[PDB]
This record gives structure tokens, sequence and C-alpha cells, in this order.
């Protein structure tokens, strides 16, 4: 029931598909169990997006949880708006003995509104211990832009804080800036993992992903070796990168030669695993691609050797 | 280097040897080659490069079918890298050039003239097909068996040498 | 052996030192205090006989 | 694979697991309101030896298996081990019954015993005249004797203290007494501050190096 | 924030110069050295501090020293056999 | 790339 | 017999060592199982590779409560050359960081507000309500753990919820809460606080 | 100014980290250097000044006497 608040809620409601109305709307708690029966969810789209917005017209909806609704929308649609991964690093000393959720929500909002004074920062501490920040950016001259926010999934005590690579404005050095000040770290480093599958980034960065008698195949001793090296470089259940794993050359052709190799697959690490057995790749498939999760980063920055 | 007559034949054994970089299509073609219950003991051999690591007791290869995937230039360049390991007595009757992927004609990294020039400069039959579809395998695999019974000498009127004089 | 002679002396000490320890009633205060049974590093004639019968026989076998 | 299990027990030192016998007293009867949570009381005997220290384990765990979880727990634990060495750990043999942390205290109690025994066999063997040592499995008492002043003696006591949490706490005391022959000859405050300055001395050099340097500068004052 | 980093720069300059002068001092400390090991046990010194009892025990210990001539020596020998 | 970016 | 008398040791190591390592080729997988005092309800799967350049392969040292996972990357910055000692200090981090995690799952209703915790429960900040007498003023207890190895909290702040110094009874209660939290775990305290504060007397101001 | 604010905070974060490390080093060096020699070079020379608490040996002797029975039981 406000400007760019009711309209923002309306714009983020029809985005979700017809199946997950109840699942998303139970989470943000504006609709108590009594209010869910008033709206009939099964008739049409424009009917539900009009009666649901009315239920917060009577609830006097505010941007603080209007952004939260977008947060739960993104938690079920994290496989869009390809995520950056930032990596914090404290110096020498003891750990952060006081990462209060209250203090972190305060120490992020304070530093973010210190310079970006017009923002609607809305945290939603998830049950997997991963603070799901969403920041609606906008300079002091303008209102906070909720059209394209920058969701930040800071895993609570982890150095790593995934960030939705939405625009990469002059705020992305301040997004890391307030992230490394709220969480008591010292340095922010984009580790150069840029994948659209957040549940796949979480596994890669935290290393939580693997924890006939007549037909005589003449090259059977070679196919077995191909399978062995494929099963020794891709052990089991390769995670889905689904990201443009860039490879920007600076290599002399055997002065230098530049190209920008971009692997584009719906499931990258399971496509490379099915390359050597398919004959597209050599059996010792190059570390160059196999150590994409083992390096926890797919936009590399090292040089020739 | 493979030779056509280094090994004695079996008894009713007609052992083809499919040579192609992709082995999924080779395995499907071999499955289709034995789906029908023919009168010959077909011991189909698969491969990727004719160098064919030197293992004794290998039967007298009565046919080599260079499956050239027109979609991939690797399947060609490896074929010419496998044609330099063949006898001049092997290309007479006991050599066929399968050209899979052709007919789709939109994925062909190889022009179908280049494969016909390759199969005409070695004076051997070039049998076109599309190995990704079973409906064109089972009718082409039965062509590779009726060729195989010709080169293996199972039809007692037609030699391998007589074959390319019919497929010229 | 020298250790066996010392063990015989220890057997003599078993009669001597234990009697010397029994006479010294001041040392009886030790091992009888909560600040000694815990903080001070936390009838033995037959035990010393077991420290002679099961030690002189065992030392020789070594 | 059992050879590799022995190898793992050699590097991942849970100490040697030699005599292990797993029996199970199934107690899923109706006395415990069979409609409710399940349970089973297994019992295991786990005897083993360290480099020198031994142990035997009487180990009976109640395995509470709720209708949705398995709240594994312990009901009976009896430890038959070394005497004074586990008298402090006898607090934990009841705390574990009031278990895993006996394999982390005794896991580092044996490292402490190594840093005790090998350092003692270093200091006494490398040089033992001014140094007498009360050579025992638990007797950490070294003699000192300097003859520049004819009546001096010192003893450092390498006391062991393991808390209730299983953390080893090295009590590096200098439990000092000079005989009455020359107690009042130096007439300086060097002896009154000796056991407080010992805690500083160990922080300078290595813990064994500090003891060796105190030996070389206190009883080797006659040797040097 | 500039006053904060100016105070921090005053502090860091104070410290680079002051830890330079005490690293000269620390070389002096090593030259005097020339010629949780204790943090955990930082409170164990009170037990050392903790008379009629002292004199009686010492007199008994002198007699116990004669006892220790046969007892401690046997212990120093039995454990030596155990150690060997 | 030769793992250059 | 040897297939059962020397294989059950692995099963015996499962229930007892807290450091049983699966004998997987190319890196021993130390299945670290952890217990609080006499109860155990988690196991942590750290995956290693047997390489003289000592690399952990892909740990399950919990990354949701990730100071262990940071310790899976930072404790080896202290000691890793001895798996002897790393297996202890990592089992210490996992055995305390589950204890505080297990000191979390107890909380049912004695507390009114949400248990605003930390990963590893490094900061257990719960606004409970123990009210022996009825005069309602709750304590928000921010249990601050200096070390991730000691099971018991280190810095106890049982702060009165924005209220002045009440009568001596409630100051006595705060001082008793501090010393009962610092020395005795909440699993053994908030079961002894309902027992002492019988009938579950809640508050009026909170 | 906002970009300058981000740069100054980046310096302020770096300044904070550097000052924390420097103060940790300051405290460690103060303790070690100032107290070690004033205690070691004092005591080591005071021990030299000596060489070149009455119940302590009583407790040591009691421990040694208990060690006799402890070794006998071993």
């Amino acid at each position: 029931m406000d400007e760019t608040v009711a309209e923002f809620i309306k714009r983020t409601i029809l985005k979700i598909p017809m199946n997950e109305l109840t699942t998303i709307l139970k989470a943000w708690d504006f609709l108590s169990e009594n209010q869910l029966q008033t709206v009939n969810f099964r008739q049409r789209k424009e009917s539900v997006v009009q009666h649901l917005i009315h239920l917060c017209e009577e609830k006097r909806a505010s941007i603080s949880d209007a952004a939260l609704l977008d947060i739960i929308y993104m938690q079920f649609h994290q496989h869009q708006k390809v995520w950056d991964v930032f990596q914090m690093s404290k110096g020498p000393g003891e750990d952060v003995d006081l990462f209060d959720m209250k203090q972190f929500k305060n120490s992020f909002k304070k530093i973010l509104q210190r310079a970006l004074k017009n923002v609607t920062v809305s945290f939603r501490e998830t049950e997997e211990n991963a603070v799901w920040i969403r920041i609606a950016w906008g300079t002091q001259y303008t209102k906070p832009n909720q059209y394209k926010p920058t969701y930040v999934v800071y895993y609570s005590q982890t150095p790593y804080a995934f960030t939705s690579s939405s625009m990469l404005r002059r705020n992305t050095p301040l997004l890391g800036q307030a992230l490394t000040i709220a969480s008591k770290h010292h340095q922010i480093v984009k580790m150069d993992l840029r994948s659209r599958y957040l549940d796949s980034l979480k596994a890669i960065v935290f290393k939580q992903y693997n924890q006939d008698s007549r037909i005589i195949h003449e090259n059977i001793v070679e196919k077995e070796r191909v399978q062995r090296i494929t099963q020794e470089t891709f052990g089991d259940y390769p995670q889905p990168q689904l990201e443009f794993a860039q490879y920007k050359l600076e290599t002399k052709f055997k002065e230098p030669l530049r190209c920008l190799i971009k692997f584009s697959s719906p499931h990258l690490l399971e496509a490379l695993k099915s390359l050597a057995p398919a004959g597209i790749a050599d059996a010792p498939l190059s570390p160059l691609l196999t150590c994409i999760p083992n390096k926890r980063m797919n936009y590399f920055k090292i040089r020739d050797k | 280097v493979l030779r056509p007559l280094d090994k004695l034949p079996g008894l009713n054994t007609a052992t083809i040897l499919l040579v192609g970089t992709e082995d999924a299509l080779l395995q499907q073609l071999a499955d289709s080659m034995l789906k029908e219950d023919c009168a010959s003991e077909l011991k189909v051999h698969l491969a990727k490069s004719l160098p064919l690591p030197s293992s004794v007791n290998r039967p007298r290869i009565d046919l080599i079918v260079f499956v050239v995937n027109l979609h991939s230039k690797y399947s060609l360049q490896n074929t010419e890298e496998s044609l330099r390991h063949v006898d001049a007595s092997f290309f007479l009757g006991k050599v066929c050039f399968l050209a899979t992927g052709a007919g789709r004609e939109s994925h062909c990294s190889i022009h179908r003239h280049t494969v016909v020039k390759l199969a005409h400069t070695y004076q051997s039959p070039l049998l076109y097909c599309d190995l990704e579809v079973e409906g064109f395998r089972a009718t082409m695999a039965q062509r590779l068996v009726r060729v195989l019974q010709i080169c293996a000498g199972h039809v007692p009127g037609v030699s391998a040498l007589n074959l390319l004089s019919l497929l010229r | 052996d020298e250790f066996m002679m010392l063990l015989s002396k220890v057997e003599k000490l078993s009669e001597e030192i234990m009697e010397i320890m029994q006479n010294l009633s001041s040392i009886q205060a030790l091992e009888g205090s909560r600040e000694l049974e815990n903080l001070i590093g936390i009838f033995l004639k037959r035990e010393m006989q077991k420290t002679k019968e099961l030690m002189t026989k065992v030392n020789k076998q070594k | 694979h059992l050879e590799s299990e022995l190898s793992f027990l050699s590097t991942l030192t849970g100490i040697n697991i030699r005599n292990h016998s797993k029996q199970t007293e199934d107690l899923t009867s109706t006395e415990m309101t069979e409609k409710s949570i399940r349970k089973v009381l297994q019992r295991h005997r786990l005897s083993g030896n360290c480099h020198m220290v031994t142990f035997q384990l009487e180990f009976q765990i109640l395995e509470i298996q709720n209708k949705e979880r398995l709240s594994s727990a312990v009901t009976d634990l009896n430890i038959i081990m070394e005497p004074t060495e586990c008298s402090e750990l006898s607090e934990f043999v009841s705390r574990a019954e009031e278990l895993f942390m006996f394999f982390r205290s005794l896991h580092f109690f044996v490292e402490w015993f190594e840093y005790r025994k090998r350092t003692f066999k270093h200091l006494k063997e490398k040089y033992p005249d001014a140094v007498y040592l009360s050579e025992g499995p638990s007797s950490c008492s070294m003699g000192i004797r300097s003859a520049s002043r004819p009546g001096f003696e010192l003893v450092i006591v390498w006391r062991i203290q393991i808390d209730e949490d299983g953390k080893v706490f090295p009590k590096l005391d200098l439990l000092t007494k000079v005989p009455q022959r020359a107690l009042e000859l130096d007439k300086n405050r060097a002896i009154e501050t000796a056991p407080l300055s010992f805690r500083t001395l160990v922080g300078l050099l290595g813990i064994e190096a500090a003891l060796e340097s105190l030996i070389k500068s206190l009883c080797a004052e006659e040797n040097n | 924030i500039d006053k904060m980093v100016e105070t921090t720069e005053l502090m860091t300059g104070n410290i680079q110069s002051l830890k330079n002068k005490i690293q000269i001092l620390a070389s002096e400390v090593e030259e005097e050295e020339e010629r949780k090991t204790l943090k955990a046990p930082t409170l164990q010194k009170e037990i050392l501090a903790l008379q009629n009892a002292l004199l009686k025990d010492l007199d008994i210990l002198h007699n116990s020293s004669q006892m220790k001539s046969m007892s401690t020596f046997i212990e120093e020998a039995y454990k030596k056999l155990d150690a060997s | 790339e030769f793992i250059i970016d | 017999e040897e297939k059962l008398e020397n294989v059950k040791a692995i099963l015996q190591a499962y229930h007892f060592t807290g450091l049983s390592g699966k004998l997987t080729s190319r890196g021993v997988c130390v299945c670290i199982s952890t217990a609080f005092e006499g109860n155990l309800l988690d196991s942590y799967f750290v995956d290693l590779v047997i390489q003289k350049p000592l690399r952990i392969h892909h740990h399950s040292v919990p990354v949701f409560i990730p100071l262990e996972e940071i310790a899976a990357k930072y404790l080896q910055t202290n000691i890793q050359h001895f798996l002897f000692s790393l297996c202890e200090y990592l089992n210490a981090y996992s055995g305390r960081k589950y204890q505080a995690d297990r000191l979390q799952s107890d909380f049912a209703a004695l507390l009114t507000g949400p248990l605003q915790r930390n990963p590893l429960c490094n900061l257990l900040s719960f606004t409970y309500k123990l009210d022996p007498g009825g005069q309602s003023f709750p304590f928000c207890a921010r249990l601050l753990y200096k070390d991730l190895t000691a099971t018991l909290p280190t810095d106890v702040t049982v702060t009165c919820q924005g209220v002045e110094v009440l009568s001596t009874s409630w100051e006595e209660q705060r001082a008793s809460h501090e010393t009962l939290f610092c020395t005795k775990p909440l699993h053994q305290v908030f079961a002894s606080f309902t027992r002492k504060g019988e009938k579950l007397d809640m508050s009026l101001v909170s | 100014k906002k970009r300058q604010r981000m740069i100054e905070v980046q310096d302020e974060l770096l300044r904070l980290e550097p000052q924390l490390k420097q103060l940790q080093t300051k405290y460690d060096e103060l303790k070690e250097r100032k107290s070690s020699l004033r205690n070691a070079a004092y005591f080591l020379s005071n021990l030299k000044q000596l060489y070149q608490y009455d119940s302590s040996s009583l407790p040591a002797l009691l421990f040694k006497a208990r060690t006799l029975l402890g070794a006998e039981s071993h």
C-alpha cells in the first residue's frame, strides 16, 4: 500500500509460476493462515495477482518485506541471474567470535547506507545458515531501484558470499566493501566463479560436491583406459556449471595469440566427462577443464608455464 | 599394417572390421549387423584408428568399413590417418567407406564430394547411410553383411576382387 | 648382581625403610589430605616381597 | 584391507586397536513401551597398546533409535588402564558415564608422555653427573648439583594435568628445595623467584631446550 | 572516515617507527640472550606457593633420603630395565 | 586458453 | 575369523574413535563422528588425497556451520604435516562445534524469542525467560565462545533485557546464570533450570 | 565523493587490518622482548649468580615413594 511497493509486489507476484503460489506466499508471512482462504489460487493469474495485492493493501505492505517476497522468489529461482562468488580473507588472528545476525544486519545496512544512502537492504536468514541479502540499489539522487536488485547470499560464517551479477555497477566494489566490513573480514576477492546455478556454486566453493561375444572391440584396452582417466578426473556426479567458462588466450601458436574460449553447456562438467569416452576428447583430458571445481573458479587468471 | 590374407579364414566366419572415431555409432552399427540371423558367423570388429594395436590371434579381417562421420572432420582426418596403414591388396574388395551423418547435410563439416573423392582415389565402394537412426542402420547393416559374404568368399561365385568391379 | 644385591637391600629396606616410615608419624599426614591427594602429584612388606620375588626372578630372566 | 586398517591405526593414531570383540545385547522388548522409541544395548571390548601405555575397554552403549532419528548414547563405560596415568582421566571415565574424548585426551596424553620420556632420555643420557633423575614411568624428578658453592641442589618436576574437558595442560613446575648445607650462602633473591621465573624460562627456548639450558647454566656451572 | 584513517595512520606510523626502535631493542634482547605452552599453564604457579610441618617433613625426608638410597635407586633401576 | 583467463 | 575379527575394528572405530577413516584408495576418508558428552548424533566426512603436497580432496566438514570448514582450510595452516595432530585438532573443532550445535537442538519453549544463534553456535544469543517468582524481566544471554575447542562457553553475558538493577534476587540470578553457563552446558542447565524454576512461569513484559 | 568514500574505507579496511596486525605484533614483541630478558637474562644470570618451597622436596619424595608401589604393580 505505497508507491513502488504495491506495484513492486504485483510485478514480483506474476513472475512465479502457477504451481508455487502457496509455497512462496507462506514464507513471507504477510498472509496468515486466515488470509490464504480468501484468495482462490486456482482460477486465473490476473485474479490472484489482484486479490493478493489487495491482501497487502489491507495489510499496509512496506518495501521491507516487499523485497523479502522477491528474496523467497529468488530462493526458488536462484538458477537465473548468474551469481558471482566473493571470497573474504581475514589476516592473522582468531575467528569472528561475534557474528550476530542482528549485528551483521546492522553492520551491513550502516555501511551500505553510509555511501549508498537510498537503498532497501533486506536480509532473510535462511535455514541452511546462509544470510540471503537483497540490495535494491540507487544513488542518493534517485530512489532505490527495485527493478533490478543485487541479491547477495552471504553464507553466515563462511568467507564466501555469492552475489547476483546483475549490473556490476560502481556498487560492486561497495557491495564487497560493506560485505567485508559487516562480516569481520579484511579483503573481498571475486574468486572468479560466475555460474548461474547457486546450489552448484555452493558445492564447488565449499567442496561439498563429492563428500556381445561377436562384437570384438579392437581398442578395448584403450576404451578402458579412456574410462579410467575419465573416472579419475571426474569421480562421481559432476556438478552443473552451466556457465560460460571463459578461456582468454595469450599463448604463442605452437608473438602470442588471443582467443576467448567459452564453453556453453546446460551441464558443463557432465559434458566434459562425456567427451573423452565419446571420442571428442583425449583420455587424459587436460587439467585445463577437469580442474574447474578443483580450482573452485572458472574465469582463471594465471599465465603460461 | 593390416593385410587381407595374413590369417587363414575361419569356417563360416566372416569378420568385418568397422573403423571410425565415434564408437557409439560403430557399436550401434555392429548391433544391427548381428540383429538378423544370417548364415555366417559374423565376428564384427570395432576400432578407432587402423594402426590397431598388435594383438595376435586376430581373425582374417574380411572387410574394413571406414565409417567416415561427415559431421566431424576428425572422423575424416583420422580415416586418412588410418588409410596409411592398409594394404594395396586390402582396398581391392575388402574396403568400404561408410559415410554416416550425410543426408542431414546441415551438420556436415565435410562436403560429401570430399568423401567420394577419398573413396574414389582408393578405388573402393562408398556406401552412404545415416548411423544415428535405426531405420537406416538395419537396412545398411544388412548391406555390410552381403558385402561381407562377398569379400569373405561365402557366396561361391563372387570374389572380393569381383566386388569393386560391381560397385564401380 | 648389583641390582639383585640392591633388591636384597630393597628386601632389607622393606624391613628397614617401612619400619623407618612407620616410626615417622609426621609423614603419615601425607596422602591424607584433599590438597595433597589431588594437587601433590596425586602395609607394603608383602608388596615389597612381591617387589622381590617377582622382580629378582624377572631381572635374572632379562 | 585389514592390513591397511592397521596402517591407518598407525598413522591416524587412535592408538592400536588390537583386541576388539563386538557383541550386542538386543533390548527392543515390550518393557520400554514398544509403540514408542526403539533401543539396543551393544557391548564392545577394545583392548590395545600405545608405544608403551596399554588399555582395555569395557564399552556398552545404549542406541536410542527414535521413530525418526537414532539418538545414539552411552549407558555403561568401564575403563581398565594405567594407574596414576589415568587417575586424572578417571574423572572422565565417570563423566563419559555421567567417550569420544578419551580418544582425544589419551590421544594427546600419549604425545605428552612421548615429550616426557624422550626428553628425559635426552637430558639424562646426553649428560647425567650433576643430573640425577628419579627414573620412573611417572616420576618426573631431576637432581641438580653445583659445586662452585658446595651445597646446591635443584629439582624440576614435569607435572601432568589433564582437565575435565580432555585438554592436556602441561604443568611445568620447578618444585624447588636446596639442602640446608648452603641454603643461606647466596643470600640473593634468585632462589625465591625461581619457580615463578621457570615459567618464563620455558617460554624462551624450546620446552626441552629450556630444560637443557637450565641444566647447562645451573648444574653445569661446575662443568663450565 | 578520513579522521579515522588519519588517527590510524598516526597509530601505524607510531608503530612502524616504535617497532623499529623496539626491533633494535629486540636485537638487544637477543644479544642478552646471546652470551599455549605457558598461556594454558599461566595459573599453575599458585600451586607452588601452597613451619612445624616443613621442618618435621624435612627431618623425615633426610631419613627418607636414606630410604630413597635403596628405594629411589631401585625405582631408577627397575624403570631403567623397563625403559631398556 | 592455456589457463590464461 | 580374520574377516570378522579384524574388520569389526572398523565398525568398532565407527562407534568409538571419532576418527575412523574409510580405506579408500588415493586418500583416506576420515569419517569423523562426534559426541557431546555421552550422546552422538552427527558424523563429518572429510575427504583427503594421499599426496606429499597435502591437499584435502572435498570435505564434508560442515560448511553450513563453516568455521570448521574454515578450519578445514585454516587449521592446516597451523598443523597438517602430522595427520596425527590434525585428526585431533579437527576432531576437537568438530566435537565442540557439534556440542554447541547440540546445545541448540534442546531449546523447545522455555525461551520466548528466537534463538538467534551463530554457525557453530559460536554466539548463542537467546532471549529466554526464567521467572522464579513472577516479576517478569527476561535475560538475553549472548554466549560468546573465545575458543572453538572448549565445549563450555567462555564469555557469558546474561544481560537483563533493557532494565535497571532489580532487587538482590535477580542480580543473584544473573550472577548464578553466568557461572552456571560458563561451567555447565545448557544441555545440563536448561534441564536443571526448569527443574528449579518449576511450573514454567513465563513473563508479562516479554 | 561516494567513490572517494569507498576508496577511503578500502584504505580504512586495509588500515584497520594493518593496525590490528601491527598491534598484535606490538603486544607479542613487548611481552617477549621486554619480559624474557628481564626474566631469563635476570634469572639465568641470577641462577649463575646463585650457583656460580620447603615442602617441594617432601612432595617429590612422596611421589617417588608411591612410584615404588606403582612400579611393583607394573
